[PDB]
């Protein structure tokens, strides 16, 4: 009875708890990060926090590249993270095996969406506590910015940024972009996207951030892809630049 | 008995208004192997007759041999052998063919397609063909096997019917052969890009010709190509 919140059943109000839940275990890691499209490009960054010395900090990263074209961020636990990557890594060549041409990042989005709805519909199964964000320059859409929830719930974004200050940053770009009135960011260099967005990370969350503090990463045509901690750097000493 | 071995590649031909017209490759193959570009396919008997042959070679070889016998004996006894009492396009193929069909009925065919490119002593083109199975069919065009499948088409287009013939000069057609030469050469293993060719005209005669290469080919837009399929790069 009680037990619609242990599991996925329509509440009394039709409701899922867990699912409710799982958006907990969402921000539950505490990072927020962002996704752009610029105009050529998308470009995603995160909060690359790195609590230890032990850790091999290079191996913290919740920003995924999904396939050639396509790379993704995850918000949520790294196990749920590490999976549904894993999830979504098949269905790409598994696309392109099957369709000769790479899967659309939505199409990833809409095909991972699907797959917690069955969780929210499949009892004992799970669903996952993590947020997705899908990104690529696709061959058909350009700049690409797909994010999907616990919830398979999922939709195009002119950009979007997520975490625990997601509606920050998320007013910072929706004022941006109210302001520049355009769904992408309008920068060829991706490099300024970028500057753009960790400009406007560092402003919304009021953050300065260092080059190990950055998850960063580009959805470039064809090429979905992130930077070290030196174009980060470069963005920190570009950013810097400009300010 | 018999089976292919030494081979001979497709011939075709076709008679013209004022002639007949006809081409096969240098080549002649062993199997896979293209083993001699030394093979001459097309048979000159006389002005008024050439011979195409495919398949087995020694029996071409055979068969060739024979022939100059029948001159050397319509030479016998024979002043005109030279003048009307020559060898006619009509009489070798009507020769061969016999011994085709009886090869073919004593269970010891020999083993070729042979057409025999003619123009009659009248002058009236002969071109007329004859199987291992010793069948025979005469018709504007004659090609050979994979060449018959293709040029045929090629040279019934150039000619649909008789009609057509006495409409169709040497060189109209001349070009197609070698253009149906070069479509062989294109979709046939087999085919040779070197080739002959033979033109018995009612008027010149027997014109023959040597290591006409297929030409003309499009090779570029290969390039375009990538893979077989998605393969994009």
């Amino acid at each position: 009875a009680g037990y619609d919140r242990h599991i996925t059943i329509f509440s009394p109000e039709g409701r899922l708890y867990q699912v409710e839940y799982a958006f907990k275990a969402t921000n539950q890691t505490n990072i927020n990060s962002l996704a752009v499209r610029g105009k050529d490009c998308t470009v995603v960054i995160s909060q690359k926090k790195v609590p230890d010395k032990l850790l091999d900090p290079t191996t913290v990263s919740y920003i995924f590249c999904i396939s050639r074209t396509i790379g993704m961020v995850v918000n949520g636990p790294i196990p749920d993270a590490r999976n549904a990557a894993l999830r979504a890594k098949a269905e790409a060549a598994e696309f392109r095996y099957k369709y000769g041409y790479d899967m659309p990042c939505d199409v990833l989005a809409k095909r991972m969406a699907n797959l917690s709805q069955i969780y929210t519909q499949r009892a004992y199964m799970r669903p996952l506590g993590v947020i997705l964000t899908f990104v690529s320059v696709d061959e058909e859409l350009g700049p690409s910015i797909y994010k999907t929830d616990p919830a398979g719930y999922y939709v195009g974004y002119k950009a979007t940024a997520t975490g625990p200050k997601q509606q920050e940053i998320t007013t910072n770009l929706e004022n941006h972009f109210k302001k520049s009135k355009i769904d992408h960011i309008n920068e060829e260099s991706w490099e300024k996207v970028v500057e753009f967005a960790i400009t406007h990370m560092i402003d919304a969350l009021g953050t300065e951030f260092s080059k190990n503090d950055l998850e960063v990463g580009v959805a470039t045509k064809d090429k979905f892809f992130t930077l070290s901690a030196e174009n980060i750097e470069e963005r920190l000493v570009a950013i810097a630049e400009q300010d | 008995t018999q089976q292919p071995i030494v081979t001979g590649t497709s011939v075709i031909s076709m008679k013209y208004d004022n002639g007949v017209i006809i081409a096969a490759d240098n080549l002649g193959s062993y199997g896979s192997l293209l083993r001699f570009n030394g093979v001459e396919r097309l048979i000159p008997v006389g002005d008024n007759t050439v011979v195409g042959i495919s398949g087995d070679i020694s029996d071409m070889q055979h068969i060739e041999r024979l022939l100059k016998d029948l001159v050397t004996e319509n030479a016998y006894d024979n002043p005109l052998a030279d003048a009307e009492e020559a060898l006619e396009p009509s009489y070798i193929f009507e020769y061969l063919a016999t011994v085709m069909y009886q090869r073919r009925s004593k269970m010891n065919p020999l083993w070729n397609a042979i057409i025999v490119a003619g123009v009659q002593s009248n002058g009236d083109q002969f071109l007329r063909y004859v199987n291992l199975l010793g069948v025979t069919y005469s018709s504007p065009t004659l090609a050979t096997g994979f060449g018959a499948h293709m040029a045929n088409p090629l040279l019934r287009k150039v000619v649909d019917r008789e009609s057509d013939i006495p409409k169709t000069t040497v060189q109209v057609a001349e070009e197609a052969i070698v253009n149906a030469m070069r479509v062989l050469y294109y979709r046939d293993a087999r085919s040779s890009r070197n080739f002959s060719l033979a033109i018995i005209d009612k008027n010149t005669g027997l014109t023959f010709k040597k290591n006409l290469q297929v030409e003309n080919m499009k090779w570029d837009f290969a390039k375009d190509i990538k893979g077989y399929g998605t393969q994009k790069i």
